[PDB]
RNA sequence: AAACGACUCUCGGCAACGGAUAUCUCGGCUCUCGCAUCGAUGAAGAACGUAGCGAAAUGCGAUACUUGGUGUGAAUUGCAGA
RNA sequence: GUCUCCAAGGUGAACAGCCUCUGGUCGAUGGAACAAUGUAGGCAAGGGAAGUCGGCAAAAUGGAUCCGUAACUUCGGGAAA
RNA sequence: GGUAGUAGCAAAUAUUCAAAUGAGAACUUUGAAGGCCGAAGAGGGGAAAGGUUCCAUGUGAACGGCACUUGCACAUGGGUU
């Protein structure tokens, strides 16, 4: 809601800043397994449950 | 060029719905080089944008 | 060749137990094929004009006889398909009304 | 790459192939199956004239529920026949393909002849239905692969 | 009647097992041959000879046999005609084939001598009410 | 109306964060964790789900201060000196 | 005239679909041995931040992928700069 | 399925139904044909429940003004009989 | 795998004409026409709930049960005094 805890607004924003892809320069570092960011989440695909 | 955002300034700037806001068919270039709604006072200054009765 | 033709177009039999909410639509297709069958071009456009007069009268109420006027003329743009093209506009109907009116050719 | 079928003679033959194409597997191999040994040129008014439907494509394999039109008739007695657009397309771009190598590889295009084409089965994607009473089903698509060879006649 | 109410709600018997040729079924209707016997001739109209009009010994109107308006989705007659009582297969243009009896026609139907007293020419493309257009011409002042 | 007309009622939290664990099991109007027990003093564990206890048990979370303890054991806990100047 | 073709089925080459099989393994399971070291001097756990370029994992705490001492002795490295 | 604030003109007793102004919108994949069987909506000569377990469904009645209104009744009603 | 390119895409009245862009337009934008919501709304705001979905630019693939030049999708930035 537009009446929100700053707690709550605190955690949206590192929700937020963990919602992006990884860098591309990850993908060349010697020895990497990583291929994308397996914890992407979409508003209205899987809900927070705060 | 689609003039979305125009319609929807000049609906702001006119005070009126979108629905009676005339963009002229003539003019979708330099109305669509128009981003602001300074801008949008301009064209409807010089005439390219009108208000509908 | 570039030619202009004043024709009389009998959509009342054209449209006969039409549904009502495909008349005019219908009554518009009905022009653009006639259009294609007296001049033999694919590619028919349909003035603004014409298009006002067919639905002046909402969807259902499509005038029985139309006057229109036919032009052939040449596709300037290059990539065109096709060479010519026909417009479709409307025409005057004299004092004394439709009958007694036959096709008549109005290049001068 | 090597093909299903390889040129009698490969110095005068050129081929072209597609990869997990976004188009139904039977309607392409229906078309396929339509456009086999026939010549280049004739190929090419054939789909031209499918897209136009002034040609239809018979169906034969896949032709279940499939209605009937009079226009396959000189191909399909029974009559079953469609104009699937997407498959002739799709073929028609892998033919001009195939009619530019053979360009650069110096073939003169008017005896040209389809010596070969085959349409394969690909990855299918996934999608998904909602059912009655709360359930779900699979919305798969069929893509296919797709390739040809064209040959000098003689 | 759940899922309607426009079939044959039983369509066979458990035994035999199978759905008998005697059972009614939707399929094609009309557009079958028939061969129809007994179709009497009333008049048999010969071209400019007097017999084609429809004119009558009682009714002396000079008309022909083709109605007002001409015949519906046939048109004029001209040539020779029969007048045949009752029905005939078919739509209107639609040929027919004539043939003789097959059997020894000896009832007293048969024997009829039929004189025409009166023949309808007004138009069927309507409630006509005019036998012949100078009629109505005459009736609307236009003659 | 038991199913989907039900569901469409959801607009009040029975739990929300909690304040210790971290999880939403925080009942508001019981004013107690379902998961933590929070707030009473002592952790709320059972021996019957032993996922449980592993999922949140020690060493599962930073040891911020523990993770050093063998260290300054295996040096006897030697305090208040540094290395010989180089 | 049941021939050519279509369909169905069947056998073979090739191409697809799928991931079985074989060869592996910085993982697991089992046995044995050594030691005894959490916390109000604020533990375990939980939150938020922190890199020139990071979301996660790992690390760390506004001195924030590290400060300092000591050892070793010329790198780090995906890119750029010092 | 989910609480609440604002609320134009005409007809009309009326935030009834129907039409319109401000505002919004043509978003429900499109094209051709008009078979059977369906779904939704009508009509049907003469008879009028004979149909059916059963008048189910449909039809009929309907606003307003004036006249007039029985048995029974707890005297209040019944009654818009 | 067969089923099978089959069952289905059918509630909420409806679209049409010209032009622009684009490789590609029934589905994007402009103008014109014909309709609908009809103020206890398909209009204009809030409470809970959601959490960036808000705004600008751009767009390979996927998704938006046909399609898309498009977008409540994706990518980069901005925004709550
Ligand atoms: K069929
Ligand atoms: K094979
Ligand atoms: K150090
Ligand atoms: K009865
Ligand atoms: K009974
Ligand atoms: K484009
Ligand atoms: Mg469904
Ligand atoms: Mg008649
Ligand atoms: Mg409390
Ligand atoms: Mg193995
Ligand atoms: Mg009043
Ligand atoms: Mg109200
Ligand atoms: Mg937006
Ligand atoms: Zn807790």
């Amino acid at each position: 809601p537009s009446h929100k805890t700053f707690m709550i607004k605190k955690k949206l924003a590192k929700k937020q800043r963990q919602n992006r892809p990884i860098p591309y320069w990850i993908r060349m570092r010697t020895d990497n397994t990583i291929r994308y960011n397996a914890k992407r989440r979409h508003w209205r695909r899987t809900k927070l449950g705060f | 060029v689609s003039l979305k955002l125009q319609k929807r300034l000049a609906a702001s700037v006119l005070k009126c719905g979108r629905g009676k806001v005339w963009l002229d068919p003539n003019e979708g270039n330099e109305i669509s080089m128009a981003n602001s709604r300074q801008n949008i006072r301009k064209l409807v200054k010089d005439g390219f944008i009108i208000r509908k009765p | 060749e570039v030619v202009t033709r004043e024709y009389t177009i009998n959509l009342h039999k054209r449209l006969h137990s039409c549904t009502f909410k495909k008349k005019a639509p219908t009554a518009i297709k009905e022009i653009r094929k006639f259009a294609q069958k007296a001049m033999g071009t694919k590619d028919v456009r349909v003035d603004v004009k014409l298009n006002k007069q067919i639905w002046s009268r909402g969807i259902r109420s499509v005038p029985r006889r139309v006057r229109v006027r036919i032009a052939r003329k040449r596709n300037d743009d290059e990539d065109a398909k096709e060479e010519l093209y026909s417009l479709v506009t409307v025409a005057e109907i004299p004092a004394e009304g439709l009958k007694g009116l036959g096709t008549k050719i109005i290049e001068d | 790459v090597k093909y299903s079928k390889e040129p009698d003679n490969p110095t005068k033959s050129c081929k072209a192939r597609g990869s997990s194409l976004r188009v139904h597997f039977k309607n392409t191999r229906e078309t396929a199956h339509a456009l086999r040994k026939m010549p280049l040129d004739k190929a090419k008014r054939y789909l031209e004239d499918v897209l136009a439907h002034k040609q239809a494509i018979p169906f034969t394999r896949f032709c279940r529920g499939v209605g009937r039109t009079a226009q396959a008739k000189n191909r399909h007695s029974s009559g079953q026949g469609r104009w699937p657009v997407k498959s002739t397309k799709f073929i028609l771009d892998l033919l001009k393909n195939a009619e530019s190598n053979a360009d650069v590889k110096g073939l003169d295009v008017d005896l040209l002849f389809i010596s070969h084409i085959q349409v394969n089965q690909a990855q299918k994607q996934r999608r998904r239905t909602y059912r009655a009473h709360g359930r779900i089903n699979p919305y798969m698509s069929h893509p296919c692969h797709i390739e040809l060879t064209l040959s000098e006649k003689e | 009647t759940h899922r309607g109410l426009r079939k044959v709600a039983c369509i066979g018997a458990w035994h035999p097992a199978r759905v008998s040729y005697t059972v009614a079924r939707a399929g094609q209707n009309g557009y079958h041959h028939r061969t129809e016997m007994n179709k009497k001739v009333y008049k048999l109209g010969k071209a400019g000879q007097e017999s084609h009009a429809a004119i009558t010994d009682f009714d002396r109107t000079e008309k022909d046999i083709t109605p007002m308006g001409g015949f519906p989705h046939y048109g004029v007659v001209k040539d020779d005609y029969l007048l045949i009582k009752g029905c005939c297969v078919g739509p209107k243009k639609r040929v027919v084939t004539l043939r003789q009896s097959l059997l020894n026609q000896t009832s007293r139907v048969a024997l009829e001598e039929i004189k025409l007293k009166f023949i309808d020419t007004s138009s069927k493309f309507g409630h006509g009410r005019f036998q012949t257009t100078q009629e109505k011409q005459k009736f609307y002042g236009r003659l | 109306g038991k199913g989907t007309g039900s569901f469409g009622k959801r607009r009040n939290k029975t739990h929300t964060l909690c304040v210790r664990c971290g999880r939403r099991s925080f009942h508001i109007q019981k004013s107690r964790c379902s998961a933590c027990a929070y707030p009473a003093a002592r952790l709320r564990k059972y021996n019957w789900s032993v996922k449980a206890l592993r999922r949140k048990t020690t060493g599962t979370g930073r040891m911020r201060y523990l993770r050093n303890v063998p260290r300054r054991f295996k040096t006897n806990f030697r305090e208040g000196t540094e290395a010989t100047p180089r």
